[PDB]
């Protein structure tokens, strides 16, 4: 149908510079194109109407730009109010159709991960369950390794990820892994490590536990 | 002007129908379509269809014929989502837009779940030596139904070394866990508590992190 294609999905910049993003249609769109922004829990805001034409109340640092089927838009000074997902719609033919989006992320230092590892609770065990979960805290850039493993053996099925976004007091990214077993599994093995690869160094960081201390 | 104005979020049970409504303020709404657009994680954006307060015109997409039903009244100001025999799928942030104006999006949430109040753990370093100049604490909230928790270290004086994290969805059941890191002075000496409060089923549990015996 007609389609869409934004690039890149997703920036590293810094305050103060240039950004370029695009779309590009599948068919020429004559200038039928929105550009829009939005933000942790806002309102999509329209920065550009039509291809190149501001909005009403918008600062001229965004620049629409491209006819046909290539149009880019542009930021000539990214302002901290700026960070967050900009989509684009061809409003030409219906249906009406997007792009995929583009996140922009503030840049800066490599920081590798602080990993921790926690058995489960006597108070979980009980009941049948056994979660072990595995902490990745403030690392940069997001991209992470997180492998699962019981007695030396990597496990898949039951894990479990959660990723909280850029840190507005470091620039990192944390990550949280959960296995979860049964009690009934959990007590079959003994060794339960958490191990992680990532930019910052060539060798994965291992934390692991024994079940009864050692 | 620019406004539309949203109805509220919906929690609903599978099988059932709900109908979304989105109010038109500062403009004449008659001269102008409304588009209702899906958002999901899993997809980005989609577009249901749209209809012309004047005209009385519907277009819809083809998937959501059949789910979707577009209706407007003139004297409210305000066009109307009625989403058929509902599923899990469904599930997702419903907008209205104009192109140029967009509401604020009505979360809708379809689940066969009952309340359910979070069952709150404990996490604790492992009792061997693991104390070097920082130590990480946990927290785990697993259970819950539906959506909002609040999460708290000591209510409100540790906010400095906290990460909570996005809640997943375990059986149609939520999952949050939640890291605190403090100095090896601060634990176990002083006390570390793990506040959850989940309105809906009216709990409200501190959990004091103990040291592995």
């Amino acid at each position: 149908d007609i389609k869409m294609t934004q690039s890149p999905s997703s920036m590293y910049t810094s305050l103060g510079e240039r950004v370029t993003i695009t779309c590009k249609a599948s068919q020429d769109i004559n200038s039928f194109l929105t550009w829009f922004l939005q933000k942790p829990g806002k309102s999509p805001k329209t920065l550009i109407y039509r291809a190149n034409r501001l909005m009403i109340g918008v600062p001229s640092r965004f620049s629409g730009s491209g006819s046909g089927q290539t149009y880019s838009l542009t930021i000539s000074s990214l302002e901290y109010e700026d960070m967050g997902i900009y989509y684009c719609l061809q409003y030409d033919d219906f249906p009406l159709t997007f792009g995929a989006g583009t996140k922009l992320d503030l840049k800066r230092a490599d920081a590798a991960p602080t990993v921790s590892i926690f058995p489960p609770s006597s108070e979980q065990l009980t009941s049948g369950g056994a979660s072990v979960v595995c902490f990745l805290n403030n690392f940069y850039p997001k991209e992470i390794n997180v492998k699962w493993k019981i007695d030396g053996s990597e496990r898949q099925n039951g894990v479990l990820d959660s990723w909280t976004e850029q840190d507005s007091k470091d620039s990192t990214y944390s990550m949280s892994s959960t296995l979860t077993l049964t009690k009934d599994e959990y007590e079959r093995h003994n060794s339960y490590t958490c191990e992680a690869t990532h930019k910052t160094s060539t060798s994965p960081i291992v934390k692991s536990f024994n079940r009864n201390e050692c | 002007q620019d406004q539309l104005q949203q109805s509220g979020a919906e929690l609903v049970r599978p099988g059932a129908s709900v109908k979304l409504s989105c109010k038109a303020l500062g403009y004449i709404f008659t001269d102008y379509e409304i588009h209702w657009v899906k958002q999901t994680p899993v997809h980005g954006l989609e577009w249901i269809g749209g209809i012309h307060p004047g005209s009385s015109g519907t277009a819809y997409n083809q998937k959501f014929k059949g789910k979707a039903t577009l209706t407007a009244d003139k004297s409210s100001t305000t066009a109307f989502m009625e989403l058929s025999s509902l599923t899990s799928e469904d599930s997702a942030v419903y907008y209205c837009t104009r192109k140029d104006y967009w509401g604020q999006g009505t979360l809708v949430t379809v689940s066969a779940a009952k309340t359910t109040a979070p069952s709150v753990y404990p996490l604790v370093p492992v009792c061997g030596g693991t104390t070097g100049s920082s130590v990480t604490l946990g927290c785990l909230v697993k259970g819950y139904f539906p959506e909002p928790v609040t999460l708290t270290w000591n209510s409100g004086s540790l906010s400095s070394g906290v990460h909570t994290f996005p809640a997943l969805l375990q059986s149609g059941l939520y999952t949050l866990s939640s890291s605190v890191t403090v100095t090896s002075n601060t634990w176990p000496s002083q006390t570390i508590t793990c506040n959850v409060a989940h309105p809906a089923s009216s709990t409200k549990v501190d959990k004091k992190i103990e040291p592995r015996v």
